[PDB]
């Protein structure tokens, strides 16, 4: 039904989780999402989360794509993503190699607000912040993109395009109604067939709305309005991986 | 059987005053039970079991310099989680592969 | 696209235009609007406005329809009111007769606050000031229910449901763009063919949303936000509409 998260509706049922983001850096968004919309060639640019850091100066990073094409078995978006102090100006992110994509992992901590500090390792190697920033989002895109089954098809020429005539998932409890959004419409993979323990789901059902927690990432919620249809997704708190999950649980 | 001031309990076999070979060891307070090869008083091999049903099997340090485990597999019956690892130093534990779900360690 | 308003969606796009609802009564709609929705069994129910009283205590009415069929050639919703002080009751607010109605029309003035008032007419008559409410609310409502244009459709059985492959309305800072709620979507009978100045339109091409202003009510406000096909209507102040509308153009 829907065809973009809102900021507004995703702000307003997250904030219970604590995800949250600062008034004056709401009309801030407000105001300047449809800039970076409009200056960019994007067609779709949300927010995607808020990453915490040294400073008071977390990372706002936002999402956007123009082509969403059916590539090798997957559904894969020529994503893009920006990053911004406050939410005013926007600065891009852009992609690391697999040298460094691998040199970025080892660096556990929190992220200074700097982007421009360096890391160094072991011969030393220096990387810089903006890096370890990307290698974390696209980790945390990769284990976490979360929407509701069926809410995608493909067309001619082979395209995932929003289901237009998406009537809901049934059962919005069970983790079966529930998708990553780089599974191909046709195949059946959800978030079941991740690992059993990993994800949360805390459902009102007077209300209708349901939330699913990422507990492998601690800091991800996802939320589903059945009775309006509305789907968003937001991550806080920085993009650390919780590795041992078996004792937790 | 020796029964110790503490009330843990060691049943099994002994060689010069000490537990050795085949035995199994139940500690008073946390209801966990070491069970297996035993050598010089210090458990070797075998399973390590809490009082719910997880458990951990594999090599444990022996006598020398202490009894803490050092490679094998944790299985939590809780979430039925399972993971083969090993513990690096300073107690750090690392694994080799992300938890899979299985069963308890039944040899 | 949307299936039924957003209550923070038009608190959010409305604010401009000085249509507000307190922080507590925020939280209380937010709050008790799906316990009413339930107990009636309404697929659909909204505030509908903020009529403001005497004293310090307001009237905040709410309309609720199960389904809308299609008669006598227009769109008929069967709808049901409530209303409220405090935004955690909502009692029912009754329907009047005809007569009772045309004597509501020559009560003028701020209504009281307290549903116990009566007043006096002329042989004397005595108006329970909720029927005056009621009558006032009814006026509003069949005067000035803005829906956009072809944003709804018939369908099999014959009733008009929402369409669910929208494509938007197009030149949407006109008059054409927007119609009755109670005109069928097939006929051309559009938001232009009553008085030429009892309505004014503000658009923002580039946020994309448009702002429609009732002038012969002159608390009527509606919005219709493009990038995202969400569209609601408010109503905030007294029930009287300005006879004297030909002075003030």
């Amino acid at each position: 039904v829907q065809l973009e998260p809102n900021i507004t509706l995703v702000l307003k049922h997250l904030a219970s989780c604590g995800a949250v983001v600062s008034a004056e850096q709401q009309a801030a968004l407000d105001h300047s999402i449809p800039i970076k919309r409009i200056e960019a060639g994007l067609r779709s640019l949300t927010l995607w989360g808020r990453l915490t850091t040294l400073n008071g100066k977390d990372y706002l990073v936002a999402e956007g794509y123009n082509v969403a094409s059916s590539k090798e078995g997957a559904a894969v978006y020529e994503t893009k993503y920006f990053y911004s102090q406050d939410g005013a100006r926007w600065s891009d992110l852009q992609p690391v190699d697999s040298e460094t994509a691998t040199r970025c992992a080892r660096i556990k901590g929190m992220l200074s607000g700097d982007p421009a500090k360096n890391y160094e390792l072991e011969l030393v190697f220096q990387i810089p912040e903006l890096a370890v920033l990307r290698c974390r989002v696209d980790a945390i895109a990769t284990a976490t993109s979360v929407i509701p089954t069926d809410s995608t098809i493909l067309n001619a020429a082979s395209q995932v395009v929003p289901n237009r005539l998406f009537a809901g998932a049934a059962y919005p409890e069970k983790l079966e109604s529930y998708q990553h959004r780089f599974s191909l419409p046709g195949s059946g993979v959800t978030l079941s067939q991740d690992l059993r323990g990993t994800w949360a789901v805390q459902y009102d059902a007077f209300k209708g709305v349901a939330q699913v927690r990422s507990l492998l990432f601690p800091g991800y919620f996802f939320y589903y309005a059945a009775n309006e249809l509305t789907w968003g997704s937001l991550y806080v708190g920085d993009g650390l991986r919780n590795n041992d999950l078996i004792f937790m649980l | 059987t020796y029964t110790y001031p503490n009330g843990d309990i060691y049943q099994g076999a002994f060689w010069a005053g000490k537990r050795h070979g085949k035995g199994m060891y139940h500690y008073k307070g946390p209801c966990c039970q070491l069970v297996g090869d035993w050598a010089d008083g210090g458990f070797t091999y075998g399973r390590w079991v809490y009082a719910d049903g997880s458990m951990f099997m594999g090599k444990f340090g022996g006598a020398a310099a202490d009894s803490k485990p050092t490679a094998g597999s944790y299985f939590y019956s809780s979430s039925s989680l399972v993971q083969e690892g090993h513990f690096a130093k300073d107690g750090s534990w690392v694994g080799h592969r992300d938890p899979a779900v299985g069963k308890e360690f039944s040899v």
